[PDB]
């Protein structure tokens, strides 16, 4: 049927996995237990949850997620955490070891024996599901443990089954700030293995998700928990899509075909609209029309471009809550006839509409706002190829003084893997370039 | 699992072993006897990375104590958590030491290795898998210097995958008291660079201007600086015992500090100390921290970098804090003072979060730094070196053990190569 | 003079401290952060008809 | 449909903007809270307040206004005080440092950079509206922060919105009191500022708004609560127009239209008649010949001009509450055939006559009448030259010795601007004789 498996890797990854699942256990009203009240929804495990949990015949949910990494300690705190129960203990795969940032440590040394017990959970996972229709892929570019481990389990997992899509996340680099100056060489050896493989790759920057939180959100002194929240609501709304209907039913695949143009280049940016404080919606009213525009002011992208500098190719709008065609079509009809907005004159329509009636709801202990009318905006534009060529000065430096190689070529590499990758590079600037001329 | 085994050393690594063991068991709660009272969970479970079971609740110390005098030993064994220690890793001599640095790696430490080999190698197949190993000892120092640059060569070889942690202090460079130390100095780093793969330098005249500064009793004991400095390596220990949003591994930091195999020598960096009033006179908050933590006053290793430049710099956090602050404060020490980071590396900070605080305090951080401080440190061993190499002043004795003079001019150029290897790097 | 001793102990204060500080804003609002430089920086309000910059 | 927005700028002209809205929500009965009782009145946001406030799909009527500010000490204090809930929090444009009553320091050095915000407040407000007939303008010549702000946004509001209404209202400088010596050298830096692109300024005087109180209201210690309501009395008389109707129905493009008769001078004085206490009211009786002689009554004004030195060119009154007509013409015919009343020849009809039947009510725990028949009199007369004449001969001795410029070109200013101010009044007066030339 419409169901889908999902998997954490890095305790980058795995936060977010509890962050996320202990949003989607609220809106189905799932107990800490497993088990509903008395009122009856259990049986074979086919009602809203059969998408997301697997509530067999012993009457509690089974989340279809897993969480890889390789340290005991975050996974163990969670193990001990409020929803372990719930949890499956060796899906729950935890780590003895740790790649150290360095890619190659696990992609090489720890991974292979390792990669066949997930490989068992996989199938396991695959044997039991009927549509499965793809994989929730979260992870960093940045990885102590994201980057390298989840590179090589993509390629096992796309060698074995190339017929069905995967969805990758990742938190992408810091433009100005880094917490790791290893962060910069496994981050190219990632993208460079993923760019023949990979579908579509949806990034964010916490800076930004920070600089809307203290405009608009009005918290100087956010948690780290409030970033999860809001990307964990984020996923939340792409996947309302699967959980309920609206006027029109929209999947994945159709947003794979839609999005990407041309091979290589798969990466769009996410945007969620109705970002405000409680009390500012307390006085104020919301309509499509002005969110639309929300939506489209440059500040409001999580991602540090300026859309003036690059062009539109691709736009997805998903309306999830009480919205008619009527406002939206001729709001709408107004953003094309605008002239700021620069969209590469290929695509007359580069806009995909999901339109879900289900009202976004409140998380308790929030700070969100009250969203009857929401809207995740995926789009992809031609001001992206900054972020590679900030990317790009910031390594020919490094390589060229060559640093830490000592680190990559004292447990076995060697330096033409981390050349092939910088023309892989710059092949991308010239077809994001070639793109961009017309 | 992976674990720790201490090696104490020399006669200051007993007066640093002591207090930084008990500083450890005050933290985690055990009464001296050794019956741990319960009172944190995480401590009782992440305590294993240290320490091993015992009959009773007993939480044995696997460290190994290493001397040729029974007093300083016998002063240990007598101490308030002697009775925590094991009559097992008292391992020692029957030798008065001299503290000549060659009859401590040539003559007395022959048929001491051996027994300290089998000593090391029980406690290690005790435990599962290691990180690596820690050692507390002096540069300067007569007695520890030769039993660790003996050990640390042996333990190369046959664990060469795990961490050299050496934790040795520099002497005074006013005064060294032994006369022959410079010698002492000069032979040990020879063997110290290629060997080690981290190292702390720790001077007592700037723990001494500490006093003068921040503490202000006039006259403490050296275990208060005990105290002081065993806090600085808890602190940096504190990443790995606790959980939170950081990460701990000294190979996930090591990798992150070191660009280049010549790389070992550190220098910590404390955060907020507080005098006799200021403790109520403290607003804490992050800024005051970030600034203390960044004073030249508030360094306590070698010396001011104010006259070189800054390579690598990590510093840990301990306590209920955010991610945004460091940020912030990140962007602003960054903007504040960029020029005097190197233009070989932006973005050198490496930053970490403890969210477990100390006990006696809430906020605090734990710094290490790599910086151009320490050229004035060997060059004036250089000097000393060569000045007393001119004449060759106190020569008899090590030419009496079997040592020469060649010894001392191929060792003396390997530090003049660290001269210019630091010097081109940054200068 | 109990006071001044166990104050006029030791030396007396002087900054080799790195002086780091932080440019503030000239507006209060903890979102609102503008200086002398850097005037667009602001949460911008929600237009209904003209996008972003229309000008 | 009909709606206009307001603006207070100065902390001189924001207590002024509390009392009108305070004013405003009574005769509407608006709760401090934002909600109406279990009648029903809210919606979309259509009926008596869809002109004044925004009460949408929330049921919280939001003023159409935005308090601009320069010290957050009298901003903050009425966000603490009673209406705050209502009062959206950045429409209360709080203020960080001060101009120190200069001009050119309020205009120049922090008016750039909140402009923008302020440009980014109106056309919310503007998009949002439909009808928009003009905006209301509350400022002060003699303004601390009044003065330079003010300038600087209507000549932005200016330059891209010039088809609709710009009214101001700005306390008249007291002639012979001056809280500030600065005072007149701002305060005919914005007459030459606002000659060339103001719509429709009406001042006002304090003192004779004193001078009336303990005249027939006979309190010889009134307050600014009295002094406010007495204004916000005012403008809820001609903005009762636009909520209420009556015989006829008129608009501020009438009053644009109708009163100002040449480009340049657009500064009509405005006058109500049944000034009164309750107890004088109370034994005695009220009807159109006795409020049209008061109406017209030298000393009634609250700007001290003394008409028969003077000729009349506008005049326009507005009724508001139970009036018929006939007693009303033949009234106004009787004062055409007055003979001290010398209105110039040019114009054979200059009288513009607005009826209204809703009767105007008191304020709880006011110190008003209560009045049936009441009308604004707004009205021009050529007896205001002498008002910039005082001006002149206090400004043309300061400049000569030139105090206090060390101030203003210490902050980068020069002497040509305030060059260009003397000939712009002497031309402003050399217009005004010839006019009365007939
Ligand atoms: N996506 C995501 N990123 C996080 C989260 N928490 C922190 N981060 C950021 O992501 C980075 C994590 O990258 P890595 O350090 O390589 O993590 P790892 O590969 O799983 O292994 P470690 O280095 O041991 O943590 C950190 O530097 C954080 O800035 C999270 O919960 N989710
Ligand atoms: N324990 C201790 N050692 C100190 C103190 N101050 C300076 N030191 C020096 O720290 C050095 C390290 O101790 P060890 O390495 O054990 O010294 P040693 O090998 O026994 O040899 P000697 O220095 O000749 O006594 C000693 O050499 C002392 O000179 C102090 O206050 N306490
Ligand atoms: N509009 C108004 N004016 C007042 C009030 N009370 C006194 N005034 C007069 O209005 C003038 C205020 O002008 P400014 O001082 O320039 O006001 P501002 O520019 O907003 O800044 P401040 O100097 O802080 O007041 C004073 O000189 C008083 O004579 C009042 O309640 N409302």
């Amino acid at each position: 049927m419409r169901e889908c498996i999902s998997i954490h890797v890095g305790q980058a990854g795995v936060q977010i996995g509890n962050a996320c699942w202990e949003l989607y256990c609220l809106e189905h009203g799932i107990q800490p237990d497993g088990q509903m009240p008395s009122d009856k929804t259990i049986g074979g495990g086919d009602d809203s949850f059969n998408t997301f949990f697997s509530e067999t015949g012993a009457g509690k949910h089974v989340p279809r997620a897993v969480f890889v990494d390789l340290e005991p300690t975050v996974v163990d705190e969670v193990r001990t955490g409020t929803y372990r129960q719930l949890f499956h203990p060796e899906q729950l795969i935890t780590g003895k070891e740790d790649a150290a940032n360095n890619y190659a440590r696990g992609h090489y040394t720890i991974g292979k024996e390792i990669v066949d017990l997930v490989l068992d959970r996989i199938r396991k996972l695959a044997d039991l599901c009927t549509g499965l229709q793809g994989f929730l892929i979260f992870h960093s570019f940045g990885g102590g443990t994201g980057s390298g481990f989840a590179s090589l389990l993509m390629e096992r997992l796309s060698v074995d089954y190339g017929k069905k899509s995967k969805l990758e996340f990742a938190i992408y680099p810091a433009p100005q700030v880094s917490t790791a100056v290893v962060e910069p060489y496994n981050s190219i050896l990632t993208t460079h293995t993923t760019l023949e493989h990979s579908d579509c790759a949806f990034m964010v920057d916490n800076e930004a998700i920070y600089d809307i939180c203290r405009r608009n959100l009005d918290i100087e002194r956010p948690t780290y928990t409030n970033l999860n929240r809001l990307i964990g609501q984020i996923v939340s709304s792409i996947t309302a899509s699967l959980r309920f209907d609206g006027a029109l039913n929209v999947d994945l695949t159709e947003f794979q075909t839609n999005l990407v143009p041309y091979p290589r280049i798969h990466f769009p940016l996410a945007t969620y609209a109705p970002v405000i404080s409680a009390e500012k919606a307390y006085h104020e009213q919301l309509s499509v029309a002005e969110i639309t525009n929300a939506c489209f002011e440059p500040a409001n992208q999580m991602v540090k471009c300026d859309p003036r500098h690059g062009k539109y190719m691709a736009c997805c709008m998903l309306y999830r809550g009480d919205v008619v065609p009527k406002d939206v079509n001729a709001a709408i009809a107004t953003i094309k006839t605008k002239r700021t907005i620069q969209f590469v004159d290929w695509c007359p329509t580069g806009f995909k509409v999901g339109i879900n009636y289900q009202p976004p709801t409140v998380v308790p202990g929030g700070d969100l706002a009250k969203v009857q009318r929401a809207v995740c905006m995926l789009s992809n534009t031609t001001a992206i190829a900054e972020a590679w060529a900030r990317l790009d000065h910031k390594f020919d430096l490094m390589y060229a003084k060559r640093a830490f190689v000592h680190w990559y070529v004292g447990e076995g590499m060697e330096e033409g893997e981390f050349s092939e990758a910088r023309e892989d590079l710059a092949a991308l600037e010239k077809d994001y370039e070639e793109v961009g001329v017309d | 699992m992976r674990e720790i085994v201490h090696l104490q050393a020399g006669q200051c690594g007993n007066q640093i072993g002591a207090k930084f063991w008990e500083v450890i068991s005050d933290e985690h709660g055990i009464d001296p006897t050794g019956t741990y009272h319960g009172d944190s969970d995480l401590q009782l479970e992440r305590i294993n990375v240290y320490y091993n079971e015992a009959t009773g609740g007993k939480y044995v110390p696997r460290a190994v104590l290493v001397d040729l005098e029974p007093g300083t030993m016998d002063s240990v064994r007598s101490g308030p958590f002697g009775q925590i220690f094991r009559p097992d890793n008292f391992v020692f001599g029957q030798s008065g030491a001299g503290n000549n640095w060659a009859k401590g790696h040539y003559t007395e430490g022959a048929e001491l290795v051996d027994s300290v080999l089998d000593v090391v190698r029980k406690e290690a197949e005790s435990c599962d898998c290691l990180q690596g190993f820690q050692l507390t000892h002096s540069l300067g120092g007569g007695t520890g210097s030769g039993m660790g640059t003996l050990l640390i060569s042996k333990i190369r070889e046959e664990y060469p995958d795990r961490i050299m942690n050496t934790f040795s202090v520099v002497p005074s460079p006013k005064v060294s008291d032994t006369v022959v130390e410079p010698y002492n100095a000069t032979l040990s780093v020879h063997q110290l660079v290629e060997n080690t793969d981290e190292t702390y330098c720790i001077d007592n005249e700037a723990l001494y201007d500490i006093c003068f500064r921040t503490l202000k009793l006039t006259t403490p004991t050296y275990g208060d600086l005990n105290h002081l400095v065993s806090a600085t390596m808890s602190g940096v220990t504190t990443c790995l015992r606790f959980p939170g949003q950081l990460n701990a591994d000294l190979r996930k930091l090591a990798v992150n500090m070191v660009p280049f195999p010549r790389l070992h020598f550190f220098m910590p960096g404390f955060a907020p100390l507080t005098s006799r009033g200021s403790q109520q006179y403290r607003a804490l908050t992050v800024p005051e921290l970030t600034q203390q933590m960044f004073d030249a006053k508030n360094m306590m290793a070698a010396c001011d970098p104010r006259h070189g430049r800054y390579l690598t710099v990590a510093a840990v956090f301990r306590g209920r804090m955010s991610m945004k602050e460091v940020d912030e404060q990140m962007l602003n020490v960054q903007n504040k003072n960029s020029s005097y980071f190197v233009e070989w590396i932006p973005n050198n900070v490496k930053t970490a979060v403890c969210d477990i605080p100390p006990r006696g305090l809430k906020m605090s951080a734990t710094f290490i730094g790599n910086s151009t401080a320490i050229q004035e440190l060997f060059k004036r061993i250089s000097e000393q070196f060569t000045a007393m190499f001119r004449r060759k002043a106190f020569l008899h004795w090590y030419t009496g053990e079997g040592m020469d003079e060649m010894e001392f001019t191929e060792a003396e150029s390997n530090m003049n190569d660290l001269v210019s290897e630091y010097q081109q790097y940054q200068d | 003079n109990k006071f001044s001793r166990q104050h006029a102990a030791f030396g007396m204060f002087q900054s080799h401290n790195i002086n780091v500080t932080l440019e503030k804003s000239l507006v209060t609002g903890p979102d609102n952060h503008i200086t002398h430089y850097d005037r667009l920086n602001f949460h911008p309000s929600y237009n209904v008809n003209r996008p972003s910059i229309c000008d």
